RNA sequence: AUAUACCGCCAUCUUCAGCAAACCCUGAUGAAGGCUACAAAGUAAGCGCAAGUACCCACGUAAAGACGUUAGGUCAAGGUGUAGCC
């Protein structure tokens, strides 16, 4: 009968009014549309982008806004349904954001050198009983040679879902819910932050919620 | 077990074909919510490509009727300096006046381009 | 390359002793001696026959308590009172144990004329310091 | 008789630093390969150097120096397979 609190908010649509956090104006204002020249460009990101201004590209916000419903709602439910958030980036200029930010909310962050083997070699590099994340979050798909984050590959071929911000410059590709957005901005990476924590903060506590109505029930 | 095959299809594909097959006795926690929540598209595995022929990209540029005008006002009467804010929304520069008060009049109707011009310059004069 | 006491590395499936594993060269910087007899010091005479003797005391009793003794002996020798203390393990019945002690306490106390005692000390299985 | 069957005990590179179980990744899952600390897939038990010991110091000298190389040296130190003599 626990299957109450592990089915029902997978048939309410929207079950944690994710959809109040964010508008085409907050992604405006934080800068989102903004992205790298035609010259940096991805051809599997050619879908998502609006067009180009001056040769320099911007993204689709409307697309952005799909795509953040779809990631948000997504990482939302995971962190119900109590999975392990683990938040990738190579940024050094947002390391301290990003580990202080899943230590706000109580997820973790690896923000540092990837080390071959982490989610692949994992039992032998960790112990032999590791929980492996159940939702990687890149915040920057990319690491620092401009190329393709190891995880992104790795996530996949360890079937873990993988929710990420792909700029201009990104590989859309073996990413589970893919957002279409700046991140190279203060103001945009700041937003992202603070949208996650919050998904994942009332997720935890709707959860307590009906953990604790079933248990007075 | 598990399929580390990242480039067959995806891994909702991978997860459902073993979960149906009966080798991955329990189903993953992010099955479910996948399976209520899709995303808009399935992460395959597609391999990048150099467009080589006469082949293009759909990306287009970004061009307003009043870049015609933008172009000109900086040809004539070049960047002053009242400088460009950019960090505070409703920034109404020097050239957004200009453009603001030429859409104007041609609004109210006027013709040609060039008495157009010399009409708004004496307007931003005053 | 030295090939004296070294046993050699296999593919670190070779169980060994601390007495196996040390070298020659730790000798009695990390070993020490298993046959403590008094005629190696700077004044002594007889110190040829207790050699003599001595390598037949580790044959004699590799012989004769058959794969059963785990390592190698300690033939300490005060007084007249040799000594077999031992590390025999734990595989024959304790009153062929006891036979053998007692065929032994007898035997060498009419071969070498003296008195002989073997303190056994019975050992599970036999130990691994390392895998080699 | 065969060191060209060997144990044993050594020479030599070595007045070296490598040899590596087990995994993982890359190469369209080929022989193979796995580097960037403002970091791009490598992680590593074990042996070796190192460390600790001997001599007068922490210096120097000793000892030590793996995996393998050279069918390198010895059936004559001893033991010994194979073939032989009685
Ligand atoms: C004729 N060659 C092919 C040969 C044959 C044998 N043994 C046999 O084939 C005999 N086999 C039978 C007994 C029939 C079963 C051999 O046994 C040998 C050798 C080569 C020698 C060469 C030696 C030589 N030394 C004496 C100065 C030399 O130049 C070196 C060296 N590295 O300095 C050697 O390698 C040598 O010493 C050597 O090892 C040989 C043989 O042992
Ligand atoms: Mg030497
Ligand atoms: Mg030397
Ligand atoms: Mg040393
Ligand atoms: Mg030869
Ligand atoms: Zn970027």
């Amino acid at each position: 009968f626990n299957d109450k609190i592990l089915n029902e908010p997978l048939k309410h649509s929207d079950f944690f009014n994710v959809k109040e956090l964010f508008s085409v104006r907050s992604l405006f204002d934080a800068r989102v549309h903004l992205g790298h020249k035609a010259g940096c460009r991805h051809r599997f990101m050619e879908p998502y982008i609006f067009g180009s201004r001056l040769d320099h590209d911007i993204i689709d916000l409307e697309q952005t806004a799909t795509h953040l419903q779809l990631a948000l709602n997504f990482t939302a439910h995971m962190a119900y349904r109590k999975g392990i958030i683990l938040f990738i980036s190579r940024n050094r200029q947002f390391s301290y954001l990003i580990e202080n930010m899943a230590r706000d909310c109580g997820e973790y962050a690896h923000t540092r050198y990837f080390r071959g083997g982490m989610l692949t070699n994992a039992r032998l590099l960790f112990g032999p009983t590791v929980r492996l994340p159940d939702l990687i979050i890149f915040l920057h798909t990319l690491n620092n040679i401009f190329e393709p984050h190891v995880a992104v590959r790795d996530a996949a071929k360890m079937n873990i879902p993988t929710v990420g911000i792909v700029d201009t410059n990104c590989n859309p590709c073996l990413i589970t819910y893919p957002v279409p957005g700046n991140d190279d901005s203060p103001l945009a990476v700041h937003l992202y932050c603070r949208l996650f924590q919050t998904a994942i903060t009332r997720a935890k506590e709707k959860r307590q919620q009906v953990e604790a109505l079933y248990r007075l029930q | 077990a598990g399929s580390r095959l990242e480039t067959v299809g995806s891994i909702f594909s991978r997860t459902r074909d073993l979960v149906r097959a009966g080798v991955l006795k329990e189903k993953p926690l992010w099955f479910d919510v996948y399976d209520a929540f899709p995303p808009l598209r399935e992460p395959v595995f597609q391999r990048p490509r150099v467009r080589y022929g006469k082949a293009k990209a759909p990306i287009q540029d970004i061009w307003y009727h009043e870049d015609r005008i933008r172009a000109k006002f900086y040809s004539v009467y070049g960047s002053g300096q009242r400088a460009f804010d950019l960090f505070n929304p409703n920034f109404k520069s020097t050239c957004q006046r200009f453009v603001e008060k030429y859409t104007e009049l041609q609004k109210l109707g006027e013709t040609d381009e060039e008495k157009l011009f010399v009409e708004t310059g004496k307007a931003l004069l005053a | 390359k030295n090939r004296a006491a070294r046993v050699r590395v296999s593919k670190g499936d070779k169980p060994v002793t601390y007495e196996e594993a040390h070298a020659p060269h730790y000798i009695a910087h990390r070993k020490g001696w298993l046959s403590l007899h008094t005629g190696n010091l700077d004044g002594e005479d007889h110190a040829a026959e207790r050699t003599v003797e001595d390598v037949f005391l580790r044959k004699f009793m590799w012989g004769t308590f058959p794969g059963c003794l785990a390592d190698q002996l300690v033939l300490k020798r005060r007084g007249n009172q040799l000594e077999i203390c031992a590390v025999v393990l734990r595989q024959l019945s304790p009153h062929k144990y006891y036979f053998l002690v007692g065929y032994s306490e007898t035997l060498l106390s009419y071969f070498y004329k003296c008195p002989v005692r073997l303190h056994l000390q019975t050992v599970p299985s036999k130990v691994v310091y390392k895998y080699l």
